[PDB]
């Protein structure tokens, strides 16, 4: 029974085709050696000794050049024994996706993408692919996915995303997943900027 | 010195079940990553799945999902691969490798392998 | 190709199917992937009965023990192994494999055969 080692991302979760992305593992508690599992297409456990500074122990794994079988939930595991691998309590679980390889849905905003303070805005995003759901992203990192509606009558596929009352602008970004490939997702939308007039 | 092992030639019927032992030797067993790729008059090589390094457990190939199970223990330091529902066209030799790994998660390829098993589904 | 049910299994067409040459030859096997594998192909070489064995990782990268005669290039889809000086103990089937997404595919095999 050990302490959770805590599990980053630099620079973030979503991490674009053919791109590099480092994880983190930091605790308090000193282990020599740290492991990361992945659940999805291809689980596989990755080592690297631990290095120590301050009296905090670390560890940058690297997930390369970015592809589908990288994508699916981290999580760090933690043993300050060799060979056994007495091994910790498991990270808090974390989700990469790999962002580019569908189509690019489209991002709306109602009532309109420049705002008074306080006007509560909905933002929406629609695509004619049969994307089972849709995934939302504010300033390059947000957790905000909800289901697509049934095909449209203008034959497209679309969720609305309530940002509820607005004060601070902010550049949203919108992504398109299915359900058989749930850490794959698709091209960005082309970034819509909410900005706040305020008196 | 990293060198595999693999369990005797077996002919069985079909509709029967066949399992194939992997021994390991000149390492630590948690840290290798095993392969089993089958070689089919036919078929060049297929990959059926593999075992994850440190936990033990299994990616499978979609044709062989639902009647290949690889299993392995460390005790024994052995990797095993069992076939379910044998079918004629299963007649095969199926090898046992260590596939090796690198730098982003990737591996790159399997520089050990094994004699092979031949297994021979015959009425 | 993509019908999004996520990547189809990345498909391999390797070239030549069969090969005849002398001792002290050169040849070259093209291996074309359907999709874009990078660098992470591999070539094996198996004899009969002997298991196949491990000649060139990661494209370009040859493993201990290969003679420098075998030497293999390539990126994205197309790529090569051309053995410089063929010899007695080259003679072979080669197999090329993908080592990008989990379906693990490999080329259908060249086999290089001596005349005499
Ligand atoms: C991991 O990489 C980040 C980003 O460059 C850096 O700030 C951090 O110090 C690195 N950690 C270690 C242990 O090298
Ligand atoms: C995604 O966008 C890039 C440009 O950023 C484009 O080259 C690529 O084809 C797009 N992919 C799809 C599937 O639309």
């Amino acid at each position: 029974v050990h302490r959770k080692p805590s599990l980053l991302a630099h620079p973030g979760r979503l991490v674009k085709s053919e791109e590099t992305v480092i994880l983190q593992c930091w605790s308090d508690v000193r282990f020599e050696h740290f492991l990361l599992h992945r659940e999805g297409k291809f689980k596989d456990t990755l080592h690297l000794i631990g290095e120590h500074h301050d009296g905090v122990s670390k560890a940058n794994f690297s997930i390369g050049p970015m592809m589908q079988d990288l994508a699916g939930t981290y999580r760090c595991y933690g043993s300050v024994t060799h060979s056994p691998y007495q091994l910790s309590a498991p990270s808090d679980p974390l989700d990469i996706v790999i962002t580019g390889l569908y189509e690019k849905p489209s991002l709306s905003a109602q009532p309109g993408p420049t705002v008074l303070a306080g006007e509560s805005v909905t933002l929406s995003c629609s695509s004619r692919s049969s994307y089972d759901m849709y995934h939302l992203s504010r300033e390059g990192e947000a957790h905000e996915c909800r289901f697509s509606a049934g095909p449209k009558v203008n034959g497209t596929f679309q969720a609305d995303f309530p940002l509820g009352p607005a004060t601070h602008g902010g550049t949203y970004r919108c992504f398109g997943s299915f359900r058989d490939s749930p850490y794959e997702w698709s091209n960005s939308s082309d970034p819509l900027l909410v900005s706040v007039i305020g008196n | 010195q990293v060198q595999l092992v693999q369990s005797g030639a077996e002919v069985k019927k079909p509709g029967s079940s066949v399992k194939v032992s992997c021994k390991a030797s000149g390492g630590t067993f948690s840290s290798f990553a095993i392969s089993w790729v089958r070689q089919a008059p036919g078929q060049g090589l297929e990959w059926m799945g593999g075992i994850i390094p440190i936990f033990g457990t299994a990616n499978y190939a979609q044709k062989f999902q639902g009647r290949v199970t690889i299993t392995a223990d460390e005790s024994t330091s052995t990797a095993y691969m069992e076939l379910s529902s044998l079918r004629s066209e299963d007649t095969a030799v199926y090898y046992c490798a260590r596939v090796s790994g690198t730098t982003g998660g990737y591996y790159y390829g399997m520089d050990v392998w094994g004699q092979g098993t031949l297994v021979t589904v015959s009425s």
